[PDB]
């Protein structure tokens, strides 16, 4: 069919990657935008995320592809950096262009990428310094990294919260977070807050008197299949159709109810005495009266209306396990949380589970009904806690606002490696693109992206000073005694994906329709 | 019906699908690579090494956009390699010589062209091929990581150099000539999800997935012996035929286990005369092969005959009827080794064979599932090196000098041969020195110069012993740099691309039918 | 939604929806509404008066409108008034915006700019209050609170209806130790007078009222969706038209048929038996000659409020009532609220939580219009009880709110400081909203609230007397809000509106 040679092709690649990521540089540090995509839904959004808006919903590119493949690299794998790394992308394309346009050959324009991407990778080492698990050394990386992704104010209430989530781990090396992201909200009249709350709290449980309000060994019969059928884990059918089978199941129900409680009694009798120690059936469906009364009246704790997610935190964080059936679990199996405690504030009752054996779980209540406020904080609640989580599994995280970008670029200087222009031209691109980082942030705010820049490359010029733009204003400032530092963890896996997407487009030619 | 088509107006449909194709894998060919990007018409992203691989995928002309895949397909079959090579090759030369030579009137001398500039080119070829040592994995190392490279991996390729190497010395024809050169049935290519290195051994023999599949089939009785029917089993895996009727709902279900219970009666036979093996080349289902495994049985089945009796000399069995039944080893022991390395509980056996018919199935492990295909590609473009230096211990040091090597000692001899026949000769000889200034391109410089000197230098000093590179775009010895253009390599990759030149050049019409 | 381009939503879309989103609140809040004909996918003229009925009944394709009118409508949830105030300050300061993105400034920028000074005018307003009265168990200080709550979204009786639900607001409880998110529940009967309407409490069924009062103190209630034509879950009730000698067996056994029914039904206990379906003739023959009350052809929402206040299920299967099919009342007493002859529950001690305001009239026009006034009557009475705080009302204040914000954008200095003089006058957009509905003159009602300095007490309202603007006491008028009916909706005219300029295009294949 068709045939688009080379730079008639590469066109299109070049233009559809720069073409999205341009506007998509509106985001870096608190200062960079807010970007709306709304997909073909409708859903209004906010995301400073660098990622979030591609993979949704986008302008239909070749690069699309690829764009909404690097940029999962760094959200996916580290959590954040995605504000800071699609721009990258084809930040290092934009020089290198120029440098084509000498009839400089895709190939010794890719061979070039990857060459002073090791200087830099080098130089991330090279640059970071430890820095504590503490606190607020978490809070500083946080309120950089945490603002590597979104604006600062929602990820400055995440500079506290999260902090405490990915240190409330038992103990986590995962990059990411899993348990500990717990997402409640109660639907709250002022505008907005995360609640942080430690352990697993059920979105649902059913607290009546005759149960144990405060359960000190509570032990967990998780519960789905309800008083309404008997010995399954999976509910069967129902019967509306006929007036006699209407019949059927509402008498019979008596033989659910109770062989249920059953079990529920027996198995209190058996692990928790009766009044000596607390039972806890959660119940993850409705609970019948007769034993939402009968399972209170023994003692059992019956949770109503748990979630499959308040089940798995349950279980590791309880350090038992969890069930189907209102019928007996294991003493063992059964879910052990040393605090089994119903609060109901508001709309939602909530089942804390607490005294975990080793809890994995923590939970984030967030508040408002609009989704002006959700959106915006939702979506930075997972790139909150795992792009902190990135500062305590790493003591190692690499200082921000682009102090680590001019602190190479300079020792970058072109023909450090001298030999020729072709591996030069990568990292001479590449000492190019590294700036974006303090020139994004200048971009967003005053002066130039260049007039502060080559006021804080002559500021880095100086002597022992690590000097970045300021994530707000646009202007000079030392990122290392400012107390922003990027995750390394973010910062390896920027420059990884960054320079190998635009080096596989530099290998492609022809393309064919 | 009636219609009529001419003569260089078809030639030139014959050049232009192809004059295509000969641009793109061009440039991904050697040490100067790129890639071929495909667009969808929904966007998707393609690209890869292989244009043909973009043209199966894309719309594919009537036109040698037809035969540039086939005739590739056909350099596919043989060596595995220079398919890349002869798509453009081929178009070229025809977009070269033809219209040269037809404005001086002839396909005539052209048709003797081709061969002419063959002669010499496969002529001097063996002339400055040089030998390299079959008994060394090292002196065979610098051919077939040259090889493996003319692709561009030496990733797996010293690991190929270490497995495959020997192996296809270990790859015997029944026939008991050539062996040396080997067609993929008594050498295959056949891999394991998974792995690591180690879990690749150098398997020089047939691998069969199904020998041990589980454990309770065979384990490590190191010369087994595979039973075919015949006696612990028989010839009938069958159907009693049952008469069936609309009253009798019983009667549908006696004859679906009638396949069976013959397939279990068969095996009930080997759960009674119980051997170490039975391959039940008719096949075994899962009902009556679960039966072998409480006998102490490996169930080998559904491969086939040629296979089995290969594996049978390969792995040490033999067909005999019954396992009671004995009468002689045709093989006591025919491994060279046995082994069972699983990936997960599924089994996988390995018997390297040495020097027997079998499979010499080259075990080939990616660090993981993905890159298990590059390992297969390249212990394939190993044994194309391995049959190529236990054939030929000539190779030429080259392929951006050994293209040069034939191009200007071709028209060399046109000093010698003259006549009319030269000028289709240089015609068709003219187009072969451009691959290496095709990657001398993307070496940056001047592509041009660079083989002008080094065209020089090819009667000068050397030509493809001391000569071009695409790694170097200049002159080195090939030979002591280590690039290797393998003798069986080019009497084939130009070969099919002159086949297809004369062809499409004697192809002068094409007919509705 | 639509794929766009050009980063057009921030200076066009943004700037669009807020005006667009306008005229609601502008030249409708205060003393005055002023009516939009809505036609909503059923096809009825609907006055809207005010802005959340409107923006209810403006389905929102703006990606930044439908940020916005959602925060809007939550006034209505949390105070019941400004929730026209919402959006006449929202945008205006959000237009302002954009003449500050012809300054060059960044869209982050101007945006923390009103977020500082709206947290400033949330310590500006409580100073602004002037003194506080709450009582709720009465009518009068209730009415003259929540009468600008109607007045606004309402141009229809205001101290009239004013009094109407601060009879009910409070009445339903007879003493408001709080209010409830909504206790009255509203009867809707038109005809007669629109003064007519009155207030009762307890359920009111506008439709069938049949049986026969079996106890008029016990109202103890059956409640059915479910069809008490024969038509029952112990055994076949087929009604047979098969044959003129099928259906004879109906006219034999229905008697039998309603038999197993009604008792069924009142043997487990009833007394109203509250029918969402119907009851056939032999049915109805035997429920009549039984004297079981049937309340009958009932509406869900005649099912459901009832429902709704004594607690209860309308179930399509006919069963024996359980105390959840079982509701009980202060009484079932057939009689009129708003001179229509239906059947009238009582709910205030027993369950409470429902009281009727009949809305009458010759149109549901004029239902609607004295439906808004009850309903904003409602929640702002909740408001009352929240807090006795009353400020003086719309645009009275604004001066105080402009003023300081003036000298606070004075001392606002580093950028944002035209940003925060763009957030000083939008409080002065409120006599200019209450100026063009008047067709009076914004600024110079601004420049009488200047420099005189009256401070919370010069306003230009929506009268008659709007024909020459005059700046009249808010304090005085009737009008009268709160802090937090202000804090509520400065809080909510920003938040969406704040945040609905930060965002950027849409992108879209």
């Amino acid at each position: 069919a068709e045939v688009a040679r080379a730079q008639a092709a590469l066109a299109v690649n070049i233009s559809a990657a720069r073409g999205l990521q341009d506007v998509l540089r509106t985001n870096l540090g608190p200062k960079g935008t807010m970007k709306m995509l709304v997909s073909g839904a409708g859903d209004i959004k906010l995301t400073k995320d660098g990622n979030v808006l591609l993979h949704e919903m986008q302008i239909q590119h070749p690069t699309a592809s690829l764009i909404a493949k690097v940029a999962t690299a760094q959200d996916d794998i580290t959590g954040d950096g995605t504000t800071s790394n699609v721009l990258i992308i084809g930040e290092l394309l934009k020089q290198a262009d120029l440098y084509i346009s000498e009839g400089l050959h895709p190939r010794i324009i890719t061979e070039g990428f990857e060459a002073a991407k090791e200087k830099a990778l080098q130089f991330l080492e090279e640059v970071k310094v430890s820095r504590e698990m503490d606190r607020e050394t978490l809070i500083d990386v946080a309120r950089t990294s945490l603002r590597t992704k979104v604006h600062a104010e929602l990820a400055d209430v995440l500079t506290e919260a999260v902090v405490d989530s990915i240190l409330a781990i038992k103990k986590q090396d995962e990059p990411i977070d899993l348990f500990m992201i717990e997402i409640m909200e109660m639907k709250h009249k002022s505008e907005t807050d995360t609640s942080l709350i430690r352990g697993l709290v059920l979105d649902h449980g059913a607290r009546h008197p005759d149960m144990k309000k405060r359960v000190e060994d509570a032990y967990i019969l998780t519960c789905n299949v309800s008083l309404e059928y008997e010995k399954t884990e999976v509910n069967s059918g129902f019967f509306y159709k006929s007036a006699e089978e209407r019949e059927k199941l509402v008498k019979a129900e008596r033989k659910f109810i109770e062989d249920r409680v059953k079990k529920i009694i027996e198995l209190k009798r058996k692990v928790c005495g009766d009044s000596d120690k607390g039972f806890v059936v959660i119940n993850q469906k409705g609970i019948d009266p007769f034993s939402l009364d009968a399972l209170s009246k023994e003692g059992i704790v019956a949770l109503r209306r748990a979630k499959r997610r308040n089940m798995e935190r349950l279980t590791l964080a309880c350090g038992g396990v969890a069930l189907n059936s209102f019928d007996d679990l294991s003493p063992d199996c059964l879910g052990h949380a040393g605090l089994v405690y119903e609060y109901t504030l508001g709309e939602e009752k909530f089942t804390f589970i607490e005294k975990c054996n080793n809890p994995r779980s923590v939970t984030l209540l967030i508040k408002g009904p609009n989704k002006h406020t959700l959106t915006q904080i939702k979506d930075a609640v997972r790139d909150g806690l795992r792009a902190v989580k990135n500062a305590i599994d790493d003591g190692c995280v690499v200082p921000g606002a682009g102090a680590v970008e001019v602190a190479m670029a300079e020792a970058l200087i072109k023909h450090k490696p001298s030999v020729k222009g072709r591996a030069q031209l990568g990292v001479q691109a590449f000492a190019d693109a590294l700036l974006i980082i303090p020139k994004v942030l200048a971009q967003n705010s005053g002066f130039d992206l260049q007039e502060t820049l080559v006021k804080i490359q002559a500021e880095h010029s100086e002597s022992g000073q690590l000097v970045g733009v300021d994530l707000n204003t646009g202007e000079p400032m030392v990122a290392a005694e400012v107390g922003v530092w990027d995750n390394y963890c973010v910062k390896k896996q920027l420059l990884h994906s960054c320079t190998v997407i635009a080096t596989n487009i530099l290998l492609v030619d022809e393309i064919m329709r | 019906n009636t219609k009529r088509e001419s003569g260089r107006k078809v030639q030139s449909g014959n050049i232009n699908a192809a004059k295509t194709i000969a641009d793109i894998i061009r440039t991904c060919l050697g040490p100067k690579s790129m890639m071929k990007m495909l667009l969808d018409p929904m966007g998707g992203i393609v690209m890869t090494n292989d244009g043909n691989a973009i043209l199966r995928e894309i719309q594919v002309q009537h036109p040698a956009a037809k035969s540039m895949i086939e005739i590739s397909r056909t350099q596919d079959e043989e060596v595995g390699d220079g398919t890349t090579s002869v798509i453009i090759l081929a178009g070229e030369m025809l977009s070269v010589a033809e219209h040269f030579l037809e404005q001086q009137m002839h396909p005539t001398v052209v048709i003797s062209a081709y061969r002419k500039a063959l002669d010499d080119m496969i002529s001097t070829l063996k002339k400055i091929s040089i030998p390299v040592d079959i008994s060394d994995s090292d002196m065979m190392l610098n051919i077939i990581n040259s090889s493996i490279t003319t692709k561009a991996i030496s990733r797996w390729s010293s690991l190929a150099c270490n497995i495959a190497l020997d192996a296809v010395k270990m790859v015997q024809f029944e026939e008991n000539g050539r062996k040396e050169i080997d067609i993929k049935k008594y050498a295959r290519v056949e891999k394991i999800p998974g792995g690591i290195i180690e879990d690749s051994c150098v398997l020089r023999g047939v691998m069969i997935n199904k020998d041990v599949t589980h454990p309770r089939m065979r384990r490590y009785i190191k010369n087994p012996r595979i039973v075919l029917l015949d006696s612990s089993l028989e010839y009938k895996k069958g159907e009693s035929q049952t008469d069936i009727e609309i009253t009798r709902e019983e009667d549908f279900t006696r004859i679906l286990q009638m396949e069976e219970e013959y397939i279990q009666q068969l095996c009930e036979d080997i759960i009674q005369l119980k051997p170490d093996v039975v391959i039940t080349e008719k096949g075994i289902s899962d009902l009556a092969q679960h039966y072998l495994m409480r006998a102490n049985i490996t169930a080998i089945r559904r491969v086939r005959k040629t296979d089995n009796n290969r594996i049978a000399r390969a792995c040490g069995a033999r067909i005999v009827s019954r396992p009671e039944e004995l009468r002689e080893d045709d093989v006591g022991t025919g491994a060279g080794l046995l082994e069972i390395k699983k990936i997960g509980d599924e089994y996988f056996t390995f018997i390297t064979d040495c020097k027997d018919p079998k499979a010499c199935t080259i075990l080939l492990r990616g660090a993981s599932k993905e890159i298990l295909s590059e390992v297969e590609r390249n212990l394939q473009d190993a044994m194309q090196v391995c049959r190529n230096v236990l054939l030929d211990p000539q190779l030429v040091p080259g392929g951006g000098a050994s293209e040069m090597a034939v191009a200007h000692a071709l028209t060399e001899k046109s000093k010698a041969m003259t006549g009319v026949e030269q000028w289709p000769y240089r015609a068709v000889a003219q187009a072969l020195e451009v691959i290496p200034r095709t990657l001398i391109q993307n070496c940056g410089a001047s592509t041009i110069r660079l083989l002008t000197s080094l065209r020089a230098k090819h009667t000068q000093e050397n030509c493809e012993t001391w000569g071009v590179n695409g790694e170097t775009g200049t002159l080195v010895d090939m030979k002591e740099l280590g690039i290797w253009e393998p003798l069986a390599v080019k009497l084939q990759t130009y070969k099919t691309a002159v086949e297809t030149a004369v062809l499409l050049l004697r192809i002068d019409d094409i007919v509705s039918g | 939604a639509k794929h766009f381009s050009g980063l057009e939503e921030a200076v066009y879309r943004n700037i669009q929806a807020c005006k667009e989103l306008a005229q609601t609140t502008r030249t409708a809040y205060g003393p005055n509404g002023m009516n939009k004909m809505v036609i909503n996918h059923l096809e009825k003229l609907f006055v809207t008066n005010d802005a959340a009925t409107i923006l209810r009944e403006l389905e929102v394709q703006h990606p930044a409108a439908k940020m916005i009118v959602m925060a809007s409508h939550m006034q209505e949830q949390e105070v019941g008034d400004g929730t026209n105030f919402v959006l006449v300050f929202a945008g205006a300061l959000l237009e302002l915006a954009e003449e500050l993105l012809r300054i060059g400034l960044s869209v982050s920028e101007v945006i923390e700019g009103y977020e500082i000074a709206c947290r400033k005018a949330h310590e500006i307003l409580p100073n602004l209050v002037c003194c506080s009265a709450k009582n709720l168990r009465d009518i009068d200080e209730v009415s003259s609170l929540l009468r600008t709550s109607i007045m606004s979204k309402q141009y229809g009786n205001e101290v009239f209806l004013a009094k109407l639900i601060a009879q009910a607001c409070v009445s339903i409880f007879p003493d408001s130790g709080h209010f409830n998110v909504d206790n009255i529940r509203v009867c809707k009967i038109l005809g007669s007078g629109i003064s007519s309407s009155s207030v009762l409490h307890g359920m009111v069924f506008k439709k069938e009222t049949e049986g026969d009062v079996t106890s008029v103190k016990d109202a103890k209630i059956a409640v059915y969706s479910c069809p008490f034509d024969g038509m029952i879950t112990e055994t076949k009730g087929t009604v047979l038209i098969k044959t003129a000698e099928e259906l004879m067996n109906f006219s034999k056994g229905e008697e039998n048929l309603m038999d197993a029914q009604v008792k069924a039904i009142a043997d487990t206990g009833a007394n109203v038996v509250v029918t969402g379906g119907k009851v056939a003739d032999m049915a109805l023959h035997y429920a009549n000659k039984y004297n079981i009350m049937l309340v009958r052809l009932n509406s869900k929402w005649d099912l459901r409020r009832l429902c709704k206040t004594v607690g209860a299920t309308a179930l399509p299967r006919l069963t024996p009532p359980v105390l959840e099919e079982m509701g009980h009342c202060d009484s079932v007493y057939l009689s009129e609220v708003g001179d229509t002859q239906v059947v009238v529950f009582k709910h205030e001690k027993e369950d409470g939580a429902i009281s009727t305001i009949v809305l009458r009239g010759s149109t549901d026009n004029l239902m609607d219009d004295i439906e808004r006034a009850v309903d904003d009557g409602v929640n702002t009475f909740k408001v009352l009880t929240r807090d006795k705080r009353l400020v003086p009302g719309g645009g009275a204040t604004e001066i105080e709110l402009a003023k300081q914000i003036t000298s606070y954008g004075e001392t606002c200095p580093g950028l944002e400081q035209y940003a925060i003089k763009k957030f000083a006058e939008a409080f002065e957009a409120i006599p200019r909203a209450l100026a063009e509905n008047s067709g009076v003159k914004a600024n110079e009602v601004i420049s009488k609230l200047y420099a005189v300095h009256q401070e919370g007490n010069k306003n230009v309202g929506l009268d008659i007397e709007a024909e020459v603007p005059a700046v009249k006491d808010m304090l005085e008028a009737g009008i009268l809000d709160t802090y937090l009916g202000k804090y509520w909706a400065i809080k909510l005219a920003t938040n969406a509106a704040v945040t609905v300029l930060r965002v950027d295009q849409i992108i879209m294949a």
